[PDB]
DNA sequence: ATCGGATGTATATATCTGACACGTGCCTGGAGACTAGGGAGTAATCCCCTTGGCGGTTAAAACGCGGGGGACAGCGCGTACGTGCGTTTAAGCGGTGCTAGAGCTGTCTACGACCAATTGAGCGGCCTCGGCACCGGGATTCTCGA
DNA sequence: TCGAGAATCCCGGTGCCGAGGCCGCTCAATTGGTCGTAGACAGCTCTAGCACCGCTTAAACGCACGTACGCGCTGTCCCCCGCGTTTTAACCGCCAAGGGGATTACTCCCTAGTCTCCAGGCACGTGTCAGATATATACATCCGAT
């Protein structure tokens, strides 16, 4: 009951379901405060993580997925989609 | 590790052959002494690795592989000690730091 | 030919093309007289000791390096030229 | 004529720690005059500190003190700590 | 028509000229810039085409440097606008005249 | 009898800038160097005219400030300098 | 002997003398959170003489920080002070 | 006018024994031209002379013989020429110059 | 055992553009520290013009062309002048 | 406009003091003679790069217009900084003691300058190809009048 | 709180040259030797910095108070932004030409180095004189009341 794949281009996925890093822990919420811009490194595509706004100590991160929402939050789309 | 190119015998990639040179036909003591132009370049390849570290940093973002000046000023502004190091200077053909005051900004 | 006011070249958009990589807004249009004023009196600045560091070398070109000891000669400094 | 740089020098660092990218040849000679510029602050500031103790030997404990009044924070300790890694495998080998 | 409100051609164009590099005052308008302040000094000097291009380099990012520093100067006397008593400022307190 | 608030300042003023003498303390200033001190030695020895010259460059610099704190606080149209006046001139400056 | 950790030496530059060095500037009203602002940009001007004063003392290798190494600490900011040699 | 004391032979009253000794073991060159130590002390003698002039100048408008340092920054900050040459520069116990905003004068 | 100053040098030239008028022993601190900075000012710029020309001689020709670039002005114009006078009035007698 | 105090500020003696201008001794750094020598001047070539011109093309500046908002004056409030008066609490001082460290002398060992004898990494030159300029479709989105 | 609009973003294809990879090739790096001398020792003398104490009071400290200044909130008008149309000179890409920079090659004369000399000027001991407190005072700016 988690979609731990990604896509770097719309042929393959990075799927992180038994393997993986940690990156793939971190949650949906509407609101964005992280992003993952696709780079090249030699070849081929890393995905990479980075930030929108000053994340603070133990500020619990967010990141779109952009295809309910359980985030709490009000301002937002009541679902996923 | 190796006998020739004292660089090699210190591990540097920075020629210790050019700084010692560089140390007597510049002028600045009487006599420089062997560590010398050792320690001299074991600084100025660090600070060329920390540059270039965030430099080719700065450049992934971009997208780009080669490194542009755009990318040293972006570098450099942007990390403090680097700033500190290199307050007085202008980067040639280099842009500014991407910075508005905040009392500008709409309600 | 001896030539005069060239510095009206320096165009009301090329001052406040300048002041928006500074991150201004708004900018009154008596501005356009001041930074000329501004501009003029640093090139006095700069190619007196420029031309000065080619009066010793006797030479009749104001060659690239001697600028950038014009420039270091006052608290700045030029990563680029050499 | 031959006219030296540092443009190989600064290339062997640049494919040390991003081994993929290249440089611009502006961005050549930014590099080649950015340690051109921190030799003359260095050398420049340890030819005082062994000419006010009358001292007439630029050592290697000067360009650690050159250093450490140089470059500020954490850059100077770990130049300091760069310096001393390096001098130490050229005293043993 | 479809009219841009007064202030949003400013802070695009802020964020433009920051996001870029090239030069923003013409080379033609420098070229004879420079051949007019160096004519006071030393009659008949060449100036060498690297030599012209180092000294607008040198010259547009003091003027920048210069406008950020009457910005933080204007919004100090709670405007938006940046008037020739602000220069005058920011001159004066970095030690320049 | 209680003279106008205002003019015992201009009072002050042409006394202070007509005189020389040292105006912060001698004693509260030297343990002000042995506090600071205590950071990058332990045990230091201040040369006793080394406690003049951190301070004839010390307060050369606060009343360089403070011309430079009044040059601001005139230009937003009073006479009170406040705190967001100093850090706009140590930042025009380039002491940030 | 006595090893006193020295704390609080900086409200020794007192509020009526803060008051005397904005005269000598020449200035009129003082706010009443410049005291507590001046102290802040004290403790920054002596920590970057000081931080050199003493390295250019360690490196000479002595316990005593004379005053040909505070006017040399002074001239590498840009602050040249005439009046003590140098 | 005499052959010894190279100063005497210049007309100058800085020694230009010294400043040719000040060439050599303060290493600024390599070989210093015989001619310019004559130069310097001649520059140097001006400069001294052009603040001791103005300095009990301004002596003598508070009517005391000796040159005390308040008269000296007196000298240096009142100059257009010699305020730019000592711009950096902070003279101890030498006081400010007298100078309100005239803002802030009365009515 | 000695420290040299440039005290008597400034005092005769104390005496001959005022007569009658002493001087103290602080103020005479900062006129002997005054003379050492314009040296190092002189010395500094006519050694970095020695370089840049790629010659290795102080001559007076680089002092007229240090002169030049720190004196601001009338002192320049002024400064030389007295130079070049005793630059003759050393050579012909 | 101007009074009435009035009160600190700047204008005159007094006279003591310890800072300074001065007088003896000496010593070390400056002056001359002259030596070899290399660094700079002075010719010479030579060809690279700058000055000049022009014929285009057109981005960009110059100009004028409306309209909008930001500057600036005004006014009123309320708060907090100044003024002073009264009162503490160290600073300054001078004085004596004490000693840790600064300075100097002198030995004496490591070590950088310098020389030649060798050579191999580094610069210049030449080929080459791929990273980015450079434009087109569309998808978002970023504002604004609906 | 939004649908038309438009600038930006973005992703694509096709082309350019300038980054990168080598081929030869010289001079700068290496080194392996001498050579004295700079710095590194201990060692010693001494002086200057630190610790303390008693005092004397100048200055910080606190509070009360009233007042003027900051701030905020208005309205105004002016002047800056926005944009369309016309205008013009920047730009690019030619041309060509020659001045001046760059190097080479003799040549020479300035100076570095060494020695021989000696008095300039350094520190010291000296009296003395221009100060700064110590003191009453004539009057400039300031103030409550008129
Ligand atoms: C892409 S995985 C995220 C990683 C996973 N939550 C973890 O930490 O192992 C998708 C999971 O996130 C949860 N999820 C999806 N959208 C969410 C939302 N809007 N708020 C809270 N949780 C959400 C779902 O339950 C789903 O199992
Ligand atoms: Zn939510």
């Amino acid at each position: 009951g988690s979609s731990y794949l990604f896509r770097i281009d719309e042929n393959t996925v990075i799927d992180a379901t038994k393997r993986g890093g940690i990156a793939r822990f971190i949650n949906h919420c509407c609101e964005p405060s992280c992003t993952a811009k696709i780079i090249k490194v030699d070849g081929r595509k890393r995905i990479v993580i980075y930030a929108l706004r000053d994340i603070g100590t133990n500020e619990e991160l967010t990141y779109d997925y952009k295809f309910p929402c359980l985030c709490g939050a009000p301002s937002c789309k009541g679902f996923l989609n | 590790a190796k006998a020739k190119t004292r660089s090699s015998r210190a591990g540097l990639q920075f020629p210790v052959g050019r700084v010692h040179r560089l140390l007597r036909k510049g002028n600045y003591a009487e006599r420089v002494g062997a560590g010398a132009p050792v320690y001299l370049a074991a600084v100025l390849e660090y600070l060329t690795a920390e540059i270039l570290e965030l430099a080719g940093n700065a450049a992934r973002d971009n997208k780009k592989t080669r490194i542009i000046p755009r990318h040293l000023q972006l570098a450099v502004r942007n990390d403090e000690e680097l700033n500190k190091l290199l307050g007085r200077v202008t980067i040639a053909q280099g842009g500014v730091l991407p910075n508005i005051q905040s009392v500008l900004l709409p309600k | 030919k001896v030539l005069r006011d060239n510095i009206q070249g320096i165009t009301k958009p090329a001052i406040r093309r300048l002041a928006r990589r500074g991150g201004v807004k708004r900018i009154s249009g008596l501005i356009y007289e001041e930074t000329r004023g501004v501009l003029k009196v640093f090139l006095e600045n700069v190619i007196r000791d420029a031309v000065t560091y080619t009066e010793h070398a006797k030479r009749k070109t104001v060659t690239a390096m001697d600028v950038v000891y014009a420039l270091k000669r006052q608290g700045r400094t030029l990563y680029g030229f050499g | 004529s031959r006219k030296e740089s540092y443009a190989i020098y600064v290339y062997k660092v640049l494919k040390q720690v991003h081994p993929d990218t290249g440089i611009s040849s502006k961005a050549m000679s930014i590099m080649n005059s950015f340690v051109n510029d921190v030799f003359e602050r260095i050398a420049g500031e340890a030819s005082r500190l062994a000419h006010y103790n009358k001292r007439s030997t630029i050592t290697s404990r000067e360009i650690q003190t050159a250093v450490r009044l140089l470059l500020p924070g954490e850059l100077a300790k770990h130049a300091v700590s760069e310096g001393t890694k390096a001098v130490t495998k050229y005293t043993s080998a | 028509p479809h009219r841009y409100r007064p202030g949003t051609v400013a802070l695009r164009e802020i964020r433009r000229y920051q996001k870029s590099t090239e030069l923003l005052i013409r080379k033609l308008p420098f070229q004879r810039l420079v051949r007019e302040i160096a004519q006071d000094f030393k009659t008949d000097l060449r100036f060498q085409s690297s030599a012209v291009m180092a000294l607008q380099e040198a010259s547009e990012a003091y003027l920048v440097g210069l406008f950020e520093d009457t910005n933080l100067c204007g919004i100090h006397a709670k405007r938006v606008t940046i008037m020739p008593k602000d220069i005058q400022l920011a001159r004066r307190i970095r030690g320049e005249r």
